[PDB]
């Protein structure tokens, strides 16, 4: 009953080398006859094979990083190793490592997997920006842009509080830059328009960064 | 299908000496194992087949060694080295692996003899016949050591087809000849319009053809 | 090498049947074993099905596999549909010296009517411009079926460079909601006549559009 | 003593399809995993076997058939398939147990030129059965008129020949297939892996 | 002893079926395959069907497939061949033979071992008793010193028939020959037998006839004609 645990660091600065390590309880990598392989995939995407290993010797890679990765296992305390030099923000994934019984096998027992970031950023606060009613009769749109905060937590709220019928605010993206980017939807009446004030809050607690935005149509 | 082809039917052979059928198949007969599946079987008179060669060569249980199997691809030989009595019979052979399993057309073989002339007999209809309507007229080929023979029925010296069947014995056991019975019918009402019937007898035994014949009331 | 392709997404109510399909870009599908992994969100996939028709220990028997090399494609198929089973599905084959997994797809047990997307593209505001910087936000909301796809134009010219999107997340609504960005340098934003957004849902798309003046 | 595979994938020489070769393996160990673990083969796929098991098991006999075949007929090896080499060359049974490897040869049975020894049937009478093999050459009558064997006329000869160049596409070269047949009879076993 | 004891055998109208059972004996039946073999009278050896050991394949011969169907029973040793639209080119002989031990897929010589047959006859034509009548010995049968006389068996439909000469007393110099089969359906038949020519006045010359199948016994003193 073998169980897999990927090990090491959850950020990578940019051009690096990420390395990460599955330690192995309950099977002997060595005298087991199985594969041993790295499976990543970046957030909301699909899974991609990186490579197996096979302690006989031979050793399999995915030709698109054929050039950055090594793959390695000591006996000694039973683990096996991934190496990805040259490092972008396009290796941003959840790491997995997972066995198989046979090459051409399935991959039986799965790492949790472990989540690595790529991004030169010190902790940073956001900038917010306005996003103009526009539309739907009745039913304008309106919204906050939260651009360029490197701590991912970062809250937000609408008049205070007495505003939350309507409000979204999406999940975080991380772009190219390094930095996370957010936005914040509410969609309310466009005869209210000009009279309702509406301004979100936004939080972020890491820089220290509290900003009251008011929102208006142009 | 795979065609069998065997040694001539008649295979006339001297006690005490060598003998050899031929089996020759219209496909080479290895299959992919290697091996070749033909069987020699021999099936006495009145008796079920007996098997004697399995794959080509080698002898079943109870078989005398004088026996022997031989051949490759698609000409195959059973040879039998000192003739004995018991040797009598129609021996076939026989693919295993095609699925037609076609056998082979049979080789009869008989003692061979010195040549001796039948003797020809006739017979009349009895009366007793005579009332039923019809006629049979009985020529007897006897003791002759070819089996073959022609035997023709003359009718007022006309000759008559398509009206008579032939019989013969098998091989006799202690002086090595056949006896053929050849019997011609007729409607009474046609056969009371003649007079003069004979069969006529040829044969290597006779150095010119026999006429054997009666004529009604006499 | 080769790819597996699979639909993005399919759905149908509980106790119906649903089939997912994995195609072979090249090379017989048929060559080597395929398998097919469920995915639930947070947790590494699990083995549904193995050497095509096989189903490890634990898996029910609702799910089955079945081969048609008449369409180089194999399917997994789920009978007897269970709200548990909404999850990701991946078909994974090996070839060369590589093993490839397919696209995934997203899965839906039915709980509520299927709802079209709603869509608004905010420009880049006068605020961020003068930040020497340029973002359109793309804003999809109140749709039921939580699959979508989003595609850049530039005057029907695909972009691609400088795309992020959300996955889609339940609101507070109960439906589905989803976020995509295209970032710009202002010089570029100003460089093409317009710029629209294509949404995706249920084989239907939407789109809309905003032009620098 | 281990097994003779080495002698059936390693053989310089391999036969046509429909003049496919059978070795019998027996009274000896196989280590399977040096088959299935190869990343060499083009195609692996066991039925009414999981390959896993193969180390662990036991039977009376192994036979592997092995012949040459193009690249698109690999499809036509498996159990249920018809078509050209499945109907009058090399037919599996619906209740196949075993495996069938197959593995691109272009490097060994191509030739500069074409290599035309390489045969397969073209026409036949009725469908093989399984693992019947047929070497004949009589001349096929296709049409009403009898044929006398001697001419090709509207009759045809049996075997056309692969003609198996490198710089063919990859489904129309040649690729060596071996088929392995496991037969567990009531008596004792004699080709054991090595867990078992 | 290994034993293939077939039954079941006779005389079927053509179109109808019959069924035929092969009982093994001192074997493992079910660790071989089985075959039925077919010999039509005076002609050579076709093979009809083939079962496998464990019943799983069953291949025939294209002028039986879809009219014959072959069975075994593993629990009561037992192979049977089920015979159906009987046409007059099904009359033989029917033999069982054992198969290959084990899977006929790897494993192909056979036939090492054969039952004593059933006969089976197909054939429209009513169960007949023969008339008997006498070859009477004359001038032209005495030849030299001897006197060929006979009995001349004709129209009876079953085959078999026996004939002895003198209640089994002669059985020196006599022929019966092989029946044959008529325009009508029927078979005529001949026996024969030579006797000292001086003899014909003094010892008395009886052939006995029977017909089983039809329960007809008729014997038929044979005299010289005057
Ligand atoms: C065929 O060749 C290799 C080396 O060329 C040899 O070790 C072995 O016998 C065979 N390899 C297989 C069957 O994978």
């Amino acid at each position: 009953q073998v169980q897999l645990q990927e090990s090491g660091p959850r950020l990578v600065k940019p051009s690096e080398t990420l390395s990460l390590t599955c330690t192995v309880s309950g099977g002997s990598i060595s005298g087991s006859n199985y594969f041993w392989g790295w499976i990543r995939q970046p957030p909301g995407k699909g899974l991609e094979w990186i490579g197996t290993i096979y302690y006989g010797g031979s050793t399999y890679y995915n030709p698109s990083l054929k050039s950055r990765v090594t793959i390695s296992v000591d006996t000694s305390e039973n683990q096996f190793s991934l190496k990805l030099s040259s490092v972008t923000a396009a290796d941003t994934a959840v790491y997995y490592c997972a066995n198989l019984a046979w090459l051409r096998g399935y991959f039986d027992y799965w790492g949790q997997g472990t989540l690595v970031t790529v991004s030169s950023a010190s902790t940073k606060g956001p900038s917010v920006f306005p996003l103009a009613p526009s539309s739907s009769g009745g039913t304008a749109a309106l919204g906050c842009l939260v651009k360029d905060y490197f701590p991912e937590p970062v809250t937000v709220s609408w008049n205070s509080g007495a505003l939350t019928s309507g409000v979204h605010t999406f999940p975080a993206v991380l772009q190219s830059s390094g930095l996370y980017s957010l936005s914040s939807v509410v969609t309310v009446p466009s005869s209210s328009l000009g009279t309702q004030t509406y301004i979100c809050n936004v939080n972020h607690k890491p820089s220290n960064t509290k900003v009251d935005k008011k929102v208006e149509p142009k | 299908d795979v065609v069998m082809t065997q040694s001539p039917l008649s295979l006339p052979v001297t006690l005490g000496q060598p003998a050899s059928i031929s089996c020759r198949s219209s496909q080479s007969l290895e299959y992919s194992d290697g091996n070749t599946y033909l069987n020699w079987f021999q099936q006495r008179p009145g008796q079920s087949p007996r098997r004697l060669i399995y794959k080509v060569s080698k002898r079943d249980s109870g078989v005398p060694d004088r026996f022997s199997g031989s051949g490759s691809g698609s000409d195959f030989t059973l040879k039998i080295s000192r003739v004995e009595a018991e040797d009598v019979g129609v021996y076939y052979c026989m693919q295993g692996t095609h699925w037609p399993l076609t056998f082979g057309g049979g080789t009869k073989v008989e003692i061979k003899r010195t040549v001796a002339a039948p003797s020809v007999f006739i017979f009349p209809p009895s009366d007793e016949q005579l009332k039923s309507g019809t006629a049979s007229v009985v020529c007897l080929l006897n003791n002759f050591y070819p089996r073959e023979a022609k035997v023709q029925w003359k009718v007022d010296n006309a000759l008559q087809s398509g009206n008579s069947q032939e019989s013969v014995t098998e091989q006799d056991s202690k002086d090595s000849t056949y006896s053929l019975s050849s019997t011609l019918t007729l409607s009474k009402a046609d056969y009371e319009k003649h007079k003069v019937y004979a069969c006529e007898v040829t044969h290597q035994g006779l150095s010119s053809p026999v006429t054997k014949s009666f004529n009604r009331g006499e | 090498n080769f790819m597996l392709t699979q639909p993005h997404s399919v759905s149908e109510s509980p106790g119906k049947t649903v089939t997912i399909s994995c195609t072979r870009s090249s090379g017989s599908i048929a060559s080597n074993y395929v398998q097919w992994y469920q995915q639930r969100p947070g947790s590494a996939p699990t083995t549904v099905i193995y050497e095509d028709n096989q189903r490890p220990s634990g898996v029910p028997d609702r799910f089955s596999g079945s081969i048609d090399s008449s369409s180089n494609s194999v399917s997994l198929t789920i009978s007897g549909l269970k709200t548990e089973d909404e999850a990701d599905y991946y078909c994974q084959s090996y070839d060369s010296s590589n093993w490839v997994f397919g696209g995934g797809t997203k899965l839906t047990v039915l709980g509520q009517p299927k709802a079209a997307p709603s869509v608004t593209l905010f420009p880049p505001s006068s605020e961020e411009l003068q930040a020497n910087k340029a973002t359109l936000v793309c804003l999809i909301s109140d749709f039921y079926p939580g699959a979508v796809t989003v595609a850049w134009k530039a005057d029907s010219s695909p972009v691609k460079a400088g795309v992020e999107t959300t996955t889609p997340s339940k609101q507070s609504n109960n439906k589905y909601a989803a976020s995509s960005y295209l970032s710009l340098t202002p010089e570029q934003w100003k460089s093409h006549r317009s710029y629209s957004c294509q949404v995706t849902h249920e084989g239907s798309t939407v789109e809309k559009t905003v032009a620098p003046t | 003593n281990l097994c003779p595979f080495g002698e059936v994938f390693n053989a310089t020489r391999f036969a046509s399809v429909y003049a496919w070769n059978r070795k019998r393996i027996s009274n000896c160990v196989a280590d399977y995993s040096v088959l299935y673990n190869s990343a060499s083969f083009s195609t692996f796929k066991c039925y009414g076997v999981s390959p896993t098991k193969l180390n662990d098991l036991c039977f009376t006999n192994v036979y592997a058939d092995s012949f040459v075949i193009r690249g698109d007929e690999v499809r036509q090896i498996a159990p249920g398939q018809t078509g050209k080499i499945a109907d009058y060359n090399y037919k599996l049974p619906d209740d196949f147990t075993g495996c069938v490897i197959a593995w691109n040869s272009n490097n060994l049975d191509s030739k500069v030129g074409g290599n035309y020894n390489y045969l397969y049937r073209l026409f036949r009478k009725s469908n093989l059965k399984p693992f019947e093999r047929d070497i004949s050459t009589e001349i096929y009558q296709a049409g009403s008129t009898p044929c006398n064997g001697v001419e090709g006329f509207n009759c045809y000869f049996p075997l056309q020949s692969y003609g198996f160049q490198p710089t063919n596409g990859v489904g129309y070269q040649p690729y060596r297939v071996v088929v392995l047949s496991f037969e567990l009879l009531h008596a004792p076993a004699t080709v054991c892996g090595p867990g078992s």
